[PDB]
């Protein structure tokens, strides 16, 4: 039945016209999920911080009889909380302790140890540690690390079809990357001529590498060759015949197999013939003397008697060689098969390029290749070939490409070593041959089981190896100089290069961003994007167009919907609602089994290779009562080309509608009426909604909005609930039951809700209650609304009454128009808390410090601060006025009478100072929320620190002292239940405890033992609770650390509040954006016989050329939907009994096809049905999935339901002339989202202000006065009309010429309106940097 | 790179700059900026008011 | 570069500079003292690719700085490239009286007007204002007019209502292909922090009404003013630079106005009486006529101009509308009337304006046009036209189309597993069969959504043309087309997304209905190919246009 | 500093009309070399066309 009473109040009506199995995950496990083997303990060093000690620290010293051994770490306690790392600027870290162990060995004793000094445990950096859901807090700030996409180490064949040489041919290549090492590439040539380029280097000769391991001629001649038969003697030439190898298109002569002749000289060859002769016994042959001349030698043959250096290998045989090589006693010289169809000469044919023949003289070249600058001195010949990817110290793959590299070969064991051997190379090469030949498919370069995802987990792990690498070689440098001498164990292990690479990883990156707070949805949405950007994978951002594309691998893996439309579109991704990280790193999607037709509840994570394997159907199929299907040819997918498919062959099938949509686009009503670049703007435009004074709930309504808000950590939950008992607007208190809580607790939970606070774009972070007093919480549900809430769910925007008509060609193209009203009711009404901040930066020559009486300033002005020299919270700050005072020691002078005589007139001012306050940015205005102020500890002011000081101090004196108050009266409970039957009163012991009036012979036995025991208890708890808020009050008056000069800050918060405006940009979630034309009155707006004006406008010329009848049904939705509403609120204002509103609400929820139950009577005691109607009566929403929305007749019939036209139109009045369209408008109540983009922060002009001191030119960007780059666009449009002295006041009067814009100004104050040309300074510039080299110019006459 | 070094005023410039503003011939034009380039940062004129007469050269 | 305060942290142009001098210094220090042969040679070496690297570190250099691996840079990158001193020296520098407002629409302003915002101004027009006080006595002194400006009183919006009386602006919008994208406006001051536009120059700037970032330009000098009178001023240039045709012609809007108020119907209120023709208007707010009354007999005035372009008037009491009868009155005297006794559609006032503009001249054309663009905005908002889910009907037969069709195809897989059709002939027929499907069901929605609106009558069938607001909104040309109204309808297609490569089964759904999953996803990558070809062909067309321009 | 970069006696004076040394800081001298320091007092302009 139904449950979540918190949720219980506003119910709504989802269709759900298909059942569900697999319930929403936690839709936020992703950053958190990798992050948590970084710090957990695993049993094995397999993965996660265990993996960066066991790889590389137990180094060894050079001989010098050393070793570092490694027991285990731990990760201390936090100094700070989540909240006051972002109060103070101090990142959230926990640091780090590790217990080493030296163990010195003896000389001239083996394995023979002194003593070991694992007895003491190091500190090395701290490591950031994660908040509650995905974030971290570095500096005060909130960042996010986004996952990066990168392909899988492994071996890869790319094709480049017709683009080597224009002529219609392709070089099958290959290639291999690790996870760290060097890289190794075989590319093909048009001529059939290997390469064996590595790092992308020049290209390199044939296959030499193969011969510089150790593996000669004759081994790669007999390794990639391979030799039949061959068989000379008294010139006979009898050979085997094998049908599959020697064959081709016709024969020579001399063709006869044991007597008959099978195939004839010159006839043509037949299949029945090669058959006849497979199945005969056919011995060797005779062969004529033609084909020697043809055929290569294998091997290396020489005579019996004199052993020249005939018969070299890779030779062709010639008929003078015959002779030669018949009276040298050779019978069997094995050859090749050189055919031009399957077994090429590929390989012969590029080692006939090769310089060097022997190992020796091979291994030298590649030395002098691979490093421009080097001699061949045969010592690092050997050892940096071995150490450059063969080595374990610079090659590793993680078995992530060892898996790879195993797959692609068709191979069964997966377990391998890091580094790559010869075999391996062999067999890669072996396989590119295969593939040029026709042996094999081309790999595909964007499919998803070739990328995997990387977060976090595995890279500050990577970060964290680097930085340790690099104190390695300080410690292996350390263990050897001065070994034999007791030391401590922190004797070189500085942790300096470790905490500069993680600061350097997370501060400051390409990965690590500011998250986007502009809405619950904008942070669960940047949380879950998925980018290829970075340290790796493509060169750039121009790196090609068939990578950022769609695949059919993208079905229920990444979102093929959510993208930018900037120069980085379908670079960004994002995940889908179901999508999974696997084990290696690659992607899953849940699908259910289908056995013996019938379909079971379990489910399986299929991968990307998986999928492409099973035969997997669609969630969109009819299912019966017992798991059968309705038509036996159901459409299913096979190898990504779905069909029609019998009931049999159906292996799995989908788990939900909504699989292939993210968790913004399932937030679209009607998604498929809507066309994919509308769909996509309007997801686009729902990242940036922005929050408003009061979250009007989605009465359209999309799916699991309460799942998205609750997951989106932008809430209060409430854990262990159990009883409120104390509600406030920035504190409650809940009185957790007696089975929900465990012993040693007071039984009490306390939640601070957070009021005002700024975000990483200036939008306020405000929340709402939702209990009002002793109201019954269950365990998860959510007690605390932020923004863009609305009862725990989500609520982005508002719901507004529209009507699709032409105004007066104020909503002309895409322009809405906005009727008075929506200004007057307070909607789409933001808050905006902008801050700035006054240092301190104390000087050499003098502290300035900020006082509240400065010169140069009337009493007027300085009316507005404090005592101290801080403006009062609450002031209504506007334009440029003080805000706070600071005074800054100007070096004072000598003797100069003057200045005595002046000192004694004032006192205290003349040559003291030089004012330089705050002063609040021309152009911002609002009241001051608060201040805040940091100290450097030590310094003796703390002026109006103090009474913030004891503001921080009274909130936690009061914090903890509830839990101990409670706590106390157990303790006398306990004594009074003790001291029952025991010679006491009732109001003897009311009056006043004192410890049962010292055990006042309560039975003079146990009576006073238990006292006694109680007293110890009372007295323990108020020394328990005295250290408690004791340790609390030192870490609050702790001091804060800050810079160098800087002596003490002083941030003051600042906060506006904007209404809309006719520059204002607001959009829905359909996509149809636009901004305002005119704020018009609440008469000129429509209306009809009831009344009610519509408040926006929208133009319907969009719906035909842009696919949205989406939004069309959202409005009629909208429509039934307030009809329904506004029918429940006449019954409630007209005082019905309470069953006939229980009918009612039971027939409006009860309609539709059997597809969800929902009947009231049953649960509510009466109560619950007035609550439920009364937080619906401006309205109940609904809910329509995603892919299984409701459908047109279930619209006509709600709406048929609430008294009104099915069809949905209605004849509309004037309110400007009074009478009536003859054409009937669609009308109803849509969603609409406000956005960032407005017309009050961008709009700037000047006329002048400050230019550079480089060629004299003005600023660009929204500086205090910055002008418009005036491109070449711009001059080119001039240059066609005649705006030569436009132009000629445009490029040096008022743009470079210094003397000219000042004698333009002189001329215009006066009224005269000429022109002096002159000279710009850029020209000038350029002279001057053009003699800066070998090269004379000068202006000549 | 960073060659934005953007400019000021203070009482030097800002002060030539109203001299240009009002209507003060060649002779006063010259002797203003004189007296106007004479004035110290701090407060007030440097050198006396004869010595102006001598540094005009008439 | 002053930095903090702590260290400079200069532009690493002197950097160069004080290796190259500390080098020459050290070889000049250790020239005096004989040095061996190889050791001062290895010197001069370091000296010489030291100042090789001054001039340029695009060269053998690989130059790094001390902060990461950038490149220095040197006094040859400065001046080349696209960041650079020939990007700075030429118009690539940013210039005063900026403007950066949102763009609005404003439907009572002219075709050589704009709305300025009060906030906007008194910051750009500054010295004019200045000097309007000073002269007016009012302001005594420089100083007590900045100090009046900055205390924004009643008396300075008087004087910048004076100054800006007739004082041409032009405006600019930041892709500017074409010459039309730089015009000079009339500014006119209007409350507000928006710019207003005139709807009909919009289509001159190619905008969509959601409003980016705009230029408003401010000329100084009379020249420049008498150039943007004369030559950028809106009603000077009224047809296009490419081919000669008028580019001020209407939009959708009043285009779908024009439409609707020109429309003839069987049987309408009190229709087949004879009119004057100036009395059409007066029953238009009454109750004694409909705009779309057809055979009505009121006579017109036409004027030719056959002797030597003299007017000279005919009457013939020709049979109209009410609608057209009314718009004569905006129709100047030098036209006919055969002109707008028509369905009057988006080419039919595009040509009507340019036999005005041919004919009768410049100011009456833009009289007629800024008259045009009134009564069809007028028109389209009394008319209340609104697209809703009845508008559009499936064909009744398309379910059997769709049937008949996926019999063939299931027949075509037959005859190939049979052995007979080969798997590319299978393919290719089946691609053409539901080519011809597709064609059909396009064929039989224009059936029922075209000329399907029967009225009752003495014959009770007429069979006159529909009056659904899609079918208005696309025939007449205001605003999409027939293939954009297929796909509501009918079906999409074969939507050929990957590579090219035509899919068996194509989409058979309409965006009233509901899609399925992997129809739609098929879709998407449709618009992922588009969206990216878009994004792309911008540059190749800036880097065209750069080229062919620096050419000729 | 003496004799280097952004160094005095070239490239024109650190201000307007006086030069490092400390001597004819003033407009009473415009076109005279200091026996100080030989730094012209002629303008502040002139340092970005030296």
């Amino acid at each position: 039945m139904v449950y979540s009473y918190t949720e219980k109040k506003r119910i709504r009506k989802d269709f759900g016209k298909r059942p569900q199995v697999l319930d929403v995950p936690y839709l936020l496990s992703i950053q958190l999920d990798s992050f948590q083997k970084f710090i957990e303990q695993d049993p094995e060093g397999q993965y996660g911080l265990e993996a960066a000690f066991r790889s590389v620290f137990p180094i060894q010293s050079y001989s010098g009889n050393s070793e570092l051994q490694y027991v285990s770490y731990r990760l201390g306690e936090p100094v700070f909380d989540v909240q006051e790392c972002q109060i103070r600027g101090v990142t959230y870290s926990a640091p780090l302790r590790v217990k080493l162990r030296l163990v010195i060995y003896e000389r001239e004793a083996p394995e023979g140890t002194v003593k070991d000094i694992k007895e003491q445990e190091v500190y090395m950096g701290e490591i950031p540690l994660m908040t509650d859901n995905g974030t971290f807090v570095i500096n005060g700030t909130e960042r996010v690390i986004v996952s990066q996409l990168h392909r899988s180490p492994g071996v890869f064949f790319d094709s480049d079809k017709g683009k080597t040489h224009s002529s219609g041919k392709v070089l099958y290549n290959a290639r291999i990357i690790p996870y760290r090492g060097s890289w190794l590439d075989f590319e093909f040539d048009p001529k059939d001529n290997l390469f064996v380029r590595i790092d992308r280097r020049r290209k390199l000769p044939a296959t030499i590498i193969l011969r510089a391991l150790n593996y000669t001629t004759e081994q790669i001649l007999d390794l990639f060759f391979e030799k039949v038969i061959f068989e000379i003697r008294d010139n006979k030439l009898q050979m085997e015949l094998v049908p599959e190898r020697l064959r081709g298109e016709t024969a020579s002569f001399d063709i006869e197999a044991n007597g008959k002749v099978y195939v004839e000289k010159g006839r043509r060859i037949t299949a029945r013939h090669i058959r006849q002769l497979e199945k005969d016994d056919v011995k060797l042959i005779e062969v004529p003397v033609e084909y020697i001349a043809g055929k290569v030698v294998a091997k290396d043959y020489i005579d019996e008697s004199t052993g020249e250096l005939i018969c070299a290998a890779n030779m062709e045989l010639s008929l003078d060689l015959l002779a030669k090589l018949s009276q040298s006693g050779h019978k069997r010289i094995e050859t090749l098969f050189t055919n031009d169809l399957d077994h090429g000469p590929y390989i012969s044919e590029t080692l006939r390029v090769d310089p060097t023949n022997d190992r020796l003289s091979a291994l030298v070249e590649i030395y002098r290749m691979m490093r421009p600058g080097e001699p061949p001195t045969r010592e690092a010949a050997e050892s940096l070939f071995e150490n450059l990817f063969f080595s374990e110290d610079r090659y590793d793959l993680s078995a992530v490409g060892r898996m790879k590299f195993n797959r692609s070969l068709l191979r069964e064991e997966i377990e391998g070593s890091g580094i790559l051997s010869k075999d391996d190379i062999i067999d890669v090469m072996k396989k590119l041959i295969d593939i040029r030949n026709g042996k094999g498919e081309v790999d595909d370069i964007d499919h998803l089981g070739n990328r995997r995802i990387r977060s976090v987990g595995e890279m500050a792990e990577n970060q964290f190896r680097v930085g340790l690498v690099r104190v390695e070689r300080a410690v292996k440098e350390r263990l050897s100089l001065g070994d034999l001498d007791t030391l401590m164990p922190q004797d070189m292990i500085n942790a300096k290069p470790i905490s500069a690479a993680v600061k350097e990883f997370f501060g400051s990156s390409q990965l690590s961003q500011f998250m986007d707070q502009n809405n619950p949805l904008s942070e669960i949405t940047h949380k879950r994007r998925i980018s290829a950007l970075g340290p790796g994978g493509l060169t750039r951002e121009r790196a090609g167009f068939e990578v950022r594309d769609v695949h059919p691998t993208h079905y229920g893996r990444v979102c093929p919907i959510e993208t930018p439309e900037g120069p980085n579109i379908g670079l960004i991704n994002s995940l889908s609602v179901y999508a999974q990280t696997n084990e290696y790193g690659f992607l899953e999607t849940p699908y259910r089994k289908v056995t013996d037709g019938v379909v079971t509840d379990e489910i399986h994570y299929l991968s990307a290779i998986e999928e492409g394997n099973y035969v997997i159907a669609q969630a969109n199929s009819n299912l019966d009562e017992e798991g059968h299907f309705v038509e036996d040819l159901v459409t299913c997918r096979s190898k990504g080309e779905s069909s029609l498919f019998s009931r049999d062959q159906v292996d799995y099938m989908d788990v939900s509608t909504q699989q292939v949509v993210s968790v913004g686009a399932s937030l679209i009503p009607f998604l498929e009426h809507d066309d994919a670049n509308r769909a996509l703007m309007g997801a686009n435009m729902q990242r940036q909604a922005v929050p408003t004074l009061r979250a009007d709930k989605p009465l359209v309504g999309t799916g699991m909005e309460r799942a998205v808000a609750v997951d989106s950590g932008v809430t209060a939950v409430a854990k262990r609930g159990g009883v409120v008992q104390y509600v406030d607007a920035s504190r409650i208190v809940i009185k957790v039951n007696e089975d929900e809580m465990y012993p040693g607790e007071a039984g009490i939970d306390i939640y601070n809700l957070t009021k005002y606070t700024r975000s990483n774009q200036n939008t306020c972070i405000n929340q709402m209650p939702c209990v009002s007093l002793g109201e019954p919480v269950e365990r998860g549900d959510v007690l605390a609304d932020g923004p863009s809430t609305d009862l725990g769910e989500l609520a982005l925007g508002q719901n507004m009454r529209v009507a699709f008509m032409p105004w007066n060609g104020y909503n002309f193209e895409d322009s809405i128009l906005v009727s008075e009203r929506v200004v007057q009711e307070d909607r789409f009404t933001t808050i905006h808390i902008q801050e700035l901040a006054c240092v301190s930066r104390d000087t050499k020559l003098g502290p300035e410090e900020i006082t509240a009486d400065i010169p140069n300033v009337g009493e007027a002005a300085l009316s507005k601060l404090d005592e101290s020299g801080i403006v009062y919270i609450g002031a209504e700050v506007t334009g440029g006025d003080i805000l706070v005072g600071k005074v800054t020691p100007k070096g004072e002078t000598q003797l100069t009478p003057e200045e005595k005589l002046l000192r004694a007139i004032f006192g205290e001012k003349a040559s003291d100072v030089k004012d330089s306050s705050l002063r609040v940015p021309n152009g911002v205005s609002g009241t001051v929320i608060d201040v805040q102020v940091f100290t450097r500890d030590g310094v003796e002011k703390d002026k109006r620190a103090l009474e913030i000081e004891e503001m921080q101090l009274k909130q936690a004196k009061k914090d903890l002292s509830e839990e101990l108050q409670i706590l106390e009266a157990g303790l006398f409970s306990r004594i009074r239940a003790v001291l029952v039957a025991g010679g006491v009163e009732a109001e003897k012991l009311d009056k006043l405890p004192r410890d049962r009036w010292l055990e006042l012979g309560l039975t003079d036995e146990e009576k006073q033992n238990q006292l006694e025991q109680l007293a110890e208890q009372y007295d323990e708890l108020k020394h328990e609770f005295e250290k408690k808020l004791e340790a609390k009050r030192r870490k609050i008056t702790q001091g804060d650390d800050l810079a160098p000069g800087v002596l003490k800050i002083v941030k003051v918060y600042l906060a506006v509040k904007r209404r809309i405006q006719p520059g204002d940009k607001m959009a829905g979630r359909h996509g149809n954006k636009g901004v305002i034309s005119k704020i018009n009155p609440i008469e000129d707006m429509p209306y009809d016989e009831n009344g009610t004006p519509v408040d926006i406008v929208l133009n319907p010329l969009g719906v035909p050329s842009r696919m949205n009848i989406g939004q069309i049904l959202e409005t009629h939705l909208g429509m039934a939907a307030k009809g329904i509403g506004d029918k429940i609120n006449a019954m409630l204002k007209q005082q019905q009994e309470v069953a006939k509103l229980r009918e009612f609400i039971q027939r409006a929820y009860d309609l539709g096809a059997d597809v969800r139950q929902k009947v009231d009577l049953s649960t509510f005691s009466d109560e619950e049905v007035m609550r439920l109607a009364e937080n619906l009566r401006k309205g109940m929403p609904i809910a329509t999935p995603v892919f299984d929305g409701a459908k047109e007749a279930e619209i006509k019939e709600l709406l048929k339901l609430g008294d009104l036209p099915t069809s949905g139109q209605i004849r509309l009045y004037d309110g400007r002339t009074g009478e009536q369209f003859e054409r009937p408008v669609t009308v109803g109540y849509m969603y609409m989202l406000k956005l960032n983009h407005l017309v009050d922060d961008k709009m700037h002009a000047r006329s002048t202000g400050s230019y550079s001191l480089v060629t004299q030119q003005p600023l660009g960007g929204k500086a205090q006065f910055g002008g418009q780059r005036f491109g070449e666009m711009e001059v080119w449009a001039l240059e066609a009309y005649g705006a030569a002295y436009t132009l000629q006041e445009m490029l040096t009067v008022k743009s470079d010429d210094v003397n000219g814009r000042t004698k333009m100004y002189k001329n215009i104050v006066d009224g005269n309106h000429q022109m002096e040309p002159g000279m710009p300074e850029s020209f000038n510039v350029l002279l001057k940097e053009i003699r800066s080299l070998g090269i004379n110019i000068e202006l000549e006459d | 790179p960073v060659y934005q070094g953007e400019t000021t005023q203070t009482l030097q410039d800002y002060l030539m700059w109203q001299v240009e503003l009002t209507p003060f011939t060649d002779t006063d034009r010259a002797i203003a900026t004189s007296i106007v380039d004479a004035v110290d940062d701090t407060g007030y004129l440097t050198i006396q008011i004869e010595d102006i007469v001598d540094s005009i050269g008439d | 570069v002053p930095l903090d305060g702590g260290r400079f942290a200069t532009s690493d142009l002197n950097d160069l500079y004080r290796r190259v001098i500390n080098r020459n210094n050290r070889l000049k220090r250790l020239l005096d003292l004989a040095a061996p042969d190889i050791i001062v040679r290895n010197e001069k070496r370091m000296l010489q690719e030291a100042v090789d690297a001054l001039l340029d570190n695009g060269r053998r250099g690989r130059a790094i700085t001390g902060s990461n691996k950038r490149p220095l840079k040197s006094l040859a990158d400065m001046i080349k490239g696209k960041q650079g001193r020939f990007r700075q020296n030429l118009l690539g520098k940013r210039v005063d009286y900026s403007g950066r407002s949102v763009i609005t629409v404003g439907p009572y302003l002219r075709l050589h007007q704009c709305g300025l915002p009060k906030k906007m101004a008194l910051e750009l027009f500054k010295p004019f204002i200045y000097g309007k006080l000073e002269l007016r006595g009012l302001a005594t002194t420089i100083k007590a007019a900045k100090k009046m400006v900055e205390r924004e009183e009643a008396v300075v919006w008087d004087i910048l209502d004076e100054v800006i009386r007739e004082h041409p602006v032009l405006l600019n919008r930041a892709p500017t292909l074409h010459r039309l994208g730089i015009q000079a406006f009339e500014p006119v001051l209007i409350e507000g922090k928006a710019i207003q536009l005139h709807p009909l120059v919009c289509a001159a700037y190619n905008a969509d009404f959601d409003g980016d970032q705009m230029a408003v330009h401010v000329p100084l000098t009379l020249e420049a003013q008498l150039e943007a009178r004369a030559l950028m001023m809106s009603t000077n240039n009224i047809l296009s630079p490419a081919n000669g045709e008028p580019i001020i012609v209407p939009s959708q809007d009043v285009v779908l106005g024009l439409y609707y108020m020109t429309r003839d119907c069987v049987n309408a209120k009190g229709e087949g009486m004879v009119l004057t023709g100036p009395k059409e208007a007066e029953r238009l707010y009454r109750s004694g006529l409909a705009s779309l009354h057809a055979r009505v007999k009121v006579r017109i005035t036409e004027y030719e101009k056959d002797a030597n372009g003299e007017l000279v008037a005919k009457t013939s009491l020709k049979d109209t509308t009410v609608g057209r009868a009314i718009l004569w009155m905006i129709v100047p005297k030098g036209l006919p009337y055969s002109i707008v006794n028509q369905a009057l559609g988006k080419k039919a006032i595009s040509k009507m304006l340019n036999t005005c503009y041919r004919i009768l001249g410049l100011k009456p054309t833009v009289i007629f046009a800024d008259q045009i663009m009134y009564t069809g905005f007028a028109y389209a908002a009394r008319s209340g036209a609104s697209v809703g889910i009845d508008d559009m009907v499936i064909p009744e037969k398309k379910h059997e189309i769709i049937s008949e069709a996926e019999a063939e195809v299931a027949e075509i897989q037959e005859q190939f597993q049979s052995g007979l059709v080969t798997a590319g002939e299978r393919y290719n027929k089946v691609i053409d069969i539901w080519a011809a499907a597709n064609d059909r069901v396009s064929k039989a929605m224009m059936d029922n959504l075209q000329t399907e609106t029967v009225i009752n009558r003495d014959g009770q069938e007429e069979k006159q043309v529909s009056f659904n607001s899609i079918y208005m909104m696309a025939d007449s040309g205001a605003r999409g087309s027939a293939a954009q109204i297929r796909q509501l309808a009918g079906m999409r297609g074969l939507m050929a997304k990957p590579d090219g490569s035509i899919i068996e089964t194509p989409i058979t759904a309409n965006f009233r209905e509901g899609l399925n999953v992997l129809q739609y996803f098929i879709s998407t990558h449709g618009a992922r190919k588009g969206l990216a070809d878009t994004a792309l062909k911008t540059a190749n067309s800036g880097y065209l246009t750069r080229r062919l321009v620096d050419v000729a | 500093e003496r004799d280097g970069l952004f160094c005095a006696r070239i490239f024109g004076p650190v201000k307007d009309y006086e030069c490092l040394c400390g001597k004819y800081k003033r407009l009473k001298h415009r076109g005279v070399i200091c026996e100080k320091c030989g730094v012209e007092v002629t303008q502040t302009k002139v340092r970005r066309e030296r």
